[PDB]
RNA sequence: GAGGACCGAACCGACUAAUGUUGAAAAAUUAGCGGAUGACUUGUGGCUGGGGGUGAAAGGCCAAUCAAACCGGGAGAUAG
RNA sequence: CAGGUGGUCAGGUAGAGAAUACCAAGGCGCUUGAGAGAACUCGGGUGAAGGAACUAGGCAAAAUGGUGCCGUAACUUCGG
RNA sequence: UUCCUUGUCGGGUAAGUUCCGACCUGCACGAAUGGCGUAAUGAUGGCCAGGCUGUCUCCACCCGAGACUCAGUGAAAUUG
RNA sequence: GAUGUCGGCUCAUCACAUCCUGGGGCUGAAGUAGGUCCCAAGGGUAUGGCUGUUCGCCAUUUAAAGUGGUACGCGAGCUGGGUUUAGAACGUCGUGAGACAGUUCGGUCCCUAUCUGCCGUGGGCGCUGGAGAACUGAGGGGGGCUGCUCCUAGUACGAGAGGACCGGAGUGGACGCAUCACUGGUGUUCGGGUUGUCAUGCCAAUGGCACUGCCCGGUAGCUAAAUGCGGAAGAGAUAAGUGCUGAAAGCAUCUAAGCACGAAACUUGCCCCGAGAUGAGUUCUCCCUGACCCUUUAAGGGUCCUGAAGGAACGUUGAAGACGACGACGUUGAUAGGCCGGGUGUGUAAGCGCAGCGAUGCGUUGAGCUAACCGGUACUAAUGAACCGUGAGGCUUAACCU
């Protein structure tokens, strides 16, 4: 039985998806896009947006449980100094999941993922 | 639910005295032995906390006569008439599990001092 | 007597004063409005339809929109029916609250229980698990034999093996009333009832003693 | 809540200091026996000069348990060891004299009122 | 286990009776490019609901 | 500083259990197990040939082959 | 093709160690994936109270496990 | 090694066709196809005790690999 | 040209020549307790020691520890102790090779289920216009056990000892169902402690790996040992049996006419499934009221227009689930995630300050973090559509209306 329990197995030991979650997570802050499976992509958003939450107050507890997630100082230096304040205004839901075609190896269902604000100015930097 | 827990704020004590693991308290419950009822003490050290708002409980373990003894009161019934601490001990678990294993000079608990 | 439905909200415990926790299971209990009436003459039986709760206009459809529209009342999350004693009279659009329970002492409560999915026999029937070591070949939570050699040839209708298990109708029988509180549409009744939080149950005054 | 083959302390002081529990009396395929319920033991150990000898085969009350009792208000009284008080085979009265060892309320009735007269703690 | 007949074409027709693939039913026209597409999927040139979301 | 000495890796072995049994494998894997300076183990080369060899002996082994190897021949043996 | 295959080389931390754990140099992720999170099977983890009642049998599992010091029985071929 | 046989007696257990001690009535022991003892040794046989435990009372939950669904590839025994 | 052989385990099912419980007759039946026979198969019907054992003996229970059939039920379900290969030994027999239901130690148990069957769960079509619901209940299945104490009453009975029927109340055992409020288990998705090592430049702080490294706690969920409930009462017809009236047969006679009792069996009553019940039922509601041509002229074919009720699909999903199915929801929106608040768990984070030679301690601080929970919140994702489904629904007769 499954009744009322989250949080999707994926195939994988309990280190190995945490271990994926965390590298799929720095690999969405850094291009701001991805593509992935449908499922991997539905429990990235558990995963990143409280990333971004915890980036909204800028501490050095913050940066460092933020490091503990993510164990990338490029990761977290792009969280507090660009998402933190890109997200300021906005509750929750900073990601958005467009399911595209199947993969042509597999059949897998993908989809994209990206961050909301990936607007035609994000080209500065 | 909204439901339910306008239900069991309207039984739950108002008065029960804060108290952590580690400290001893004197609960005083009702005996009942047919038309008498008296109150019987029960002193002993606090190993467990339960908080459940009405379904709270705590644990309290006490050596009597020889014999190890642990009891759980659900903090909220009218049984337990009330509720006193003797000494506030001074643990770092929430859980004193251990004291289990420990006997007289083992089972002694630094005062929180406080 | 008729029955009600209701909504299981949890269980939780009533403390007395004597000091007794009684457990029980709170019955979200709304206004109960009939639909529809029917008599020996038209429906060859006498009985009432029920409904409760309420429902968004829009998930509503034409077929049953005309039903509720028939009797005057607002449409609810579903009908139920409910066999008439000798005697008792009501009629369509009449609403009936929890406190007819008022004087009922004991209940029986009818509702859907939790599905287990598809279940082994070891959970299923309470077989006996085989021996986990001595030798055990991949045989520990099988059902063993399920029949006898040529003479019957064949395996007897009705043998216990494995399949769904729970998602059924289930009836609970003679629970006491501990509480009716009309003012909060609320019913307690002592001990467990089939069914989710959330669930739609049957309430009946006990059949039985 | 025990079983055959159980190993009980004894809280009297009819001799015995180890027994084990050979049957649960009072049903067919009864499993278990809580504090109130009979008992029929074997003594595994006794001092040497009591009333009882190792080997007898008596009856026994359970006294106290690990798996505790329950109280109508939800409590629970859980003991460190079982222990139990043996009882004359045919009579079910007491053998020994003293009760040590605190036991509870579960035996307040005609039948045991002189092990609850002895006991040194009721809970 | 094995079969002591042969089992016909006919059963083995039977048994594939539920083997029919089912097509997709209706492909949507997206607002803007009037491309059609996988309802809910985002279109070929990378449009969906009428947005074009990526740029490839 | 003796030992067919002790504990224990490599190495050699194969006691138990599970798995596997149209196997990953025509004898293995996994976890434990025995010996581990010796009647030890291993490489390279050599010798012993079928009623013969070799055998700390189980009729064991002698190219996935053994109460008489394999290949060709007598040979289309004979078959109430 | 989870087997077999002689010899040489032998870094760091911990360690008695060529055991073991984590790493260096260096080399790899084992040529189907993607989901789901039923029974059941396999390999594991934990378990109230009881503790061999299991069973042909404590099979399996659990447990014990190091160093120093104290201390150590019958029996003995005087070594154990 | 004993058929009768679970011989009889004692010990161990609440209860012991096994075990240990004895008796001698050795169906059918017996002295280098050795007799009787025997410290040490044994992946040897039998039995007992402590510890330990999901072996069991009586199973529960959990973590993984399959099973199940989708895409690709694609067997087998058997068969009037 | 193979039908695997004892016992055990698991899972059973039937018979009745009945072990218990139920109903009776007789008794050398005072009572209690028995003996024996008749009726009765609804349910129930031990755990251990020894032995491969079936059995048996023994210990201790129980209302009772029934007897049999089912390939001495059950190895394409398990086991492999025994029996029945190859090794070895003893006694014994034989000159010997060897042999012995004599003994002893050791000794590979294969099969991915086509069909029948069975447990579940769908698809198709049918049920005569289509659709959405609610039912009826033909029929089927489940369930059916019992102890002890108390009152009646120390009464009836009995010299005494002892000790009831009938009736009532309470409380258990075993079994079943449901549930998670409590007590607990689990909780590799929560928090903390800690060993070794590697890394993040280093300190500090963290992360990786070592069975989740080892551990201590623990949310939701699942769950039992946890706690609720169940077995009935009643009714009908009876079995054995007991009768009333009553002839045949002046009497007698329970029977021949007639009438009354009578059991856990039977039929109901309780629970569940159930209209594919093709004998395809009933009730309520909803939807559709266009043309035209052809032909062999009919339950005919075709074109144009039209596309309803509803359904399906897709998406977000669920205490629903192997997949289908089932349920909720799809901006007129709380379906999921996030977010906010709370709760819960863990137990006083980090940083800084202070004390100390230092390990560390103290203050800030019940701090920080917190999964599945609760209450909110459209921030993200659930799209305008498209698709399927049509256009008043045969014939005959009868009663009604025209």
């Amino acid at each position: 039985m499954r009744h009322r329990k989250s949080g999707r197995q994926l195939n994988r030991n309990s280190s190995h998806r945490q271990a994926m979650f965390r590298n799929m997570a720095g690999s969405l802050v850094r291009h701001e896009i991805i593509k992935t499976t449908l499922p991997k992509a539905k429990e990235l958003r558990r995963v990143v947006e409280p990333l971004i939450t915890l980036a909204k107050t800028d501490s050095v507890a913050n940066r460092r449980l933020a490091f503990a997630r993510t164990r990338d100082n490029e990761i977290v230096a792009k969280l507090f100094n660009e998402l933190g304040p890109r997200f300021a205004s906005r509750a929750g839901g900073y990601t958005r999941i467009l399911k595209c075609g199947f993969r042509a190896g597999d059949n897998a269902p993908m989809a994209y993922i990206e961050l909301v604000d990936r607007s035609e100015k994000a080209e500065a930097a | 639910s909204n439901i339910i827990k306008q239900l069991e704020q309207e039984q739950m004590k108002q008065d029960v005295p804060s108290f952590r693991p580690g400290d001893t308290v004197e609960v005083k419950v009702w005996v009942v032995e047919g038309s008498k009822k008296r109150l019987q003490a029960f002193e002993g050290v606090v190993i467990a906390i339960r908080n459940r708002g009405l379904h709270s409980a705590f644990t309290v373990r006490k050596i009597s006569n020889g014999e190890g003894v642990e009891r759980v009161f659900q903090t909220h019934s009218p049984v337990v008439d009330s509720i006193s601490v003797k000494r506030r001990g001074a643990v770092r678990k929430a859980k004193l599990y251990y004291l289990r294993e420990r006997t007289g000079k083992a089972a002694r608990i630094k005062e929180r001092l406080n | 007597m008729i029955g009600l439905v209701g909504k299981k909200v949890g269980m939780t415990r009533i403390f007395t004063e004597d000091g007794v926790s009684i457990p029980v299971t709170v019955i979200e209990v709304e206004a109960n409005r009939v639909t529809q009436v029917k008599d020996l003459a038209n429906d060859g039986y006498r009985a009432i339809q029920v409904t409760t709760g309420a429902k968004k206009a829009n998930r509503v459809t034409k077929p049953e929109a005309g039903h509720f529209a028939k009797a005057g009342v607002e449409a609810g999350r579903g009908l139920w029916e409910f066999r008439l004693a000798e005697g008792e009279e009501f009629t369509v659009g009449q609403s009936i609250s929890v406190e007819l329970f008022a004087d009922v002492k004991k209940v029986d409560v009818t509702g859907t229980s939790k599905g287990k999915g598809f279940a082994g026999t070891v959970k299923r029937w309470n077989f006996r698990t085989q021996d986990a070591t001595h030798g055990n070949s991949l045989s520990h939570r099988v059902p063993g034999s399920i029949g006898q050699n040529q003479t019957p040839g064949k395996v007897f209708k009705g043998k216990k093996m494995a399949g769904q298990m729970g998602n059924e109708r289930v009836t609970v029988q003679s629970l006491d009333v501990v509480r009716v509180d009309a003012e909060r549409n609320l019913l307690l009744v002592k001990g467990a009832v089939p069914g989710a939080t959330g669930s739609d149950l049957i309430v009946k005054p006990a059949v039985k003693a | 809540m025990i079983q055959e083959q159980t190993m009980l302390n004894v809280a009297d002081n009819s001799g015995a200091r180890r027994v084990m529990c050979i049957k649960v009396l009072g049903g067919s395929h009864r499993r278990y026996a809580g504090v109130g319920d009979i008992i029929k033991i074997t003594i595994k150990e006794a001092i040497p000069r009591g009333k009882v000898k190792k080997g007898d085969v008596l009856k026994a009350v359970v006294v106290r348990t690990k798996k505790g009792v329950r109280r109508p208000d939800g409590s629970v009284i859980r003991f460190d060891g079982n222990a139990c008080v043996l009882l004359n085979n045919n009579s079910e009265q007491p053998i020994g004299t003293r009760i040590f060892g605190p036991v509870t309320r579960e035996l307040r009735s005609e039948k045991f009122m002189k092990i609850i007269s002895l006991a040194p703690e009721v809970l | 286990a094995v079969q002591q007949n042969k089992p016909t074409r006919s059963k083995r027709g039977m048994r594939r009776s539920h083997d029919a693939l089912t097509a997709v039913t209706s492909l949507s026209v997206d607002k803007t490019s009037g491309e059609k597409h996988l309802r809910h999927h985002i279109t070929a040139d990378g449009y969906y609901r009428g947005r074009k979301v990526i740029a490839k």
